[PDB]
């Protein structure tokens, strides 16, 4: 369905059991070692970055023309950054940085948000990896030791490929809540196309034609007598 | 005369270090193979701001240092020119051996020697350092 729960879900079980993470945000932290039960582990961030490639191609083999509303199938590739800063002050030579453990912790996060199908959101018909990038680069201005070096930066991308089913049925003006108004004005003096509206059966008429000897034509009024007109529900009778 | 005004230059330069300025850091060079030449003043150096770049190992690789130099101004010509081909120490401590703990590592990037009686030089650190 919506994005927006599903990227709820996606987040969740990013840090499920995987990445902690201590901060979400556009930056490279500053905050000293966090120490937790005695031990200092180095700060990190994660920058959850805007969904790109939104399309909707309608043309897949795994969307059911159920005769209510037209569905769709929405591909989307959604971009996780998760940065790791290790002091030097510790991490003295770049070979002593535990990028080994890194890696590991990427994988693990890449194997759990591709086996939770079921679990981020029932309408997902696939997830796929796109080959995820890791670098070493410095940080943004972050010194620690003498001399003003900078930081060890951990950058680690994590970009999935996501193909799901939607509807014109799950979007509200609920959701817009904070970005659009319900019920707006036309920009220029247009009327708004109203979408179809599902029809509900109250009722239903049936005028049949007694056909002439030779056989059925239905074109010529001549032809054919008109025996009765058929009203499947009584109560239709004086109502419409 | 050029031989007695680089000693000379020395003797009065020596009166830098008489007074406390923070911008004075100790040199040193390991010219011989396997101990040290230390410079004889206390000299001043700034510090060339940082820049973002590719590693110098490998350019088009994903690992990018910054890279962190040094302007050392006043430097005597009394010095060995082969000197400059060894690595440099700012900052350095001598144990009771002759062998260097902590300092900050760095190496000889670019000469000016245009005055005829001092060098002056930038030094480039090293992309993994001591302290």
């Amino acid at each position: 369905m919506t994005k927006p729960s599903l990227i709820s879900a996606k987040i969740l079980q990013h840090i499920n059991s995987i990445v902690w993470l201590q901060s979400k945000g556009i930056q490279e932290p500053l905050k000293p070692d966090v120490i937790v039960n005695n031990v200092a582990y180095p700060p990190n961030v994660i920058a959850e970055k805007p969904v790109t490639n939104i399309e909707v191609i309608t043309n897949s083999s795994m969307i059911e023309n159920t005769g209510g509303v037209r569905q769709f199938l929405c591909k989307a590739v959604f971009e996780y950054t998760i940065v790791w800063v290790f002091s030097r002050e510790v991490y003295k030579t770049y070979h002593q940085i535990p990028r080994s453990q890194i890696q590991d912790l990427l994988v693990f996060c890449q194997q759990f948000v591709i086996s939770a199908y079921q679990g981020i959101d029932p309408d997902i018909t696939n997830i796929d990896l796109k080959p995820s990038q890791v670098l070493v680069k410095p940080t943004e201005d972050v010194n620690s030791d003498v001399s003003n070096s900078s930081s060890w930066s951990v950058v680690a991308d994590l970009r999935f490929m996501i193909e799901f089913l939607t509807s014109l049925d799950e979007f509200l003006p609920i959701d817009f809540n904070k970005i659009q108004p319900p019920t707006w004005e036309l920009l220029d003096d247009l009327d708004p196309i109203v979408p179809e509206q599902p029809f509900t059966l109250n009722g239903l008429i049936i005028s049949l034609n007694k056909s002439e000897l030779p056989k059925v034509r239905a074109d010529e009024s001549d032809t054919y007598q008109l025996e009765e007109i058929l009203y499947i529900p009584p109560t239709i009778e004086d109502q419409i | 005369l050029y031989s007695n005004l680089i000693n000379v230059k020395q003797k009065v330069i020596s009166i830098r270090e008489k007074l406390g300025d923070p911008r004075l850091k100790s040199l040193v060079f390991e010219y011989p193979a396997g101990q040290l030449f230390r410079v004889t003043p206390k000299l001043k150096v700034s510090m060339v701001p940082k820049n973002m770049i590719g590693l110098p190992l490998d350019s088009k690789s994903n690992i990018t240092i910054s890279a962190d130099d040094y302007y050392i101004t006043d430097v005597s010509r009394n010095v060995p020119e082969a000197a400059f081909r060894t690595r440099a120490w700012l900052d350095p401590v001598i144990n009771d051996s002759g062998v260097i703990v902590s300092g900050i590592n760095c190496r000889c990037h670019v000469i000016n020697d245009k005055s005829g009686l001092s060098y002056d030089l930038i030094l480039r650190k090293e992309r993994e350092v001591r302290v």
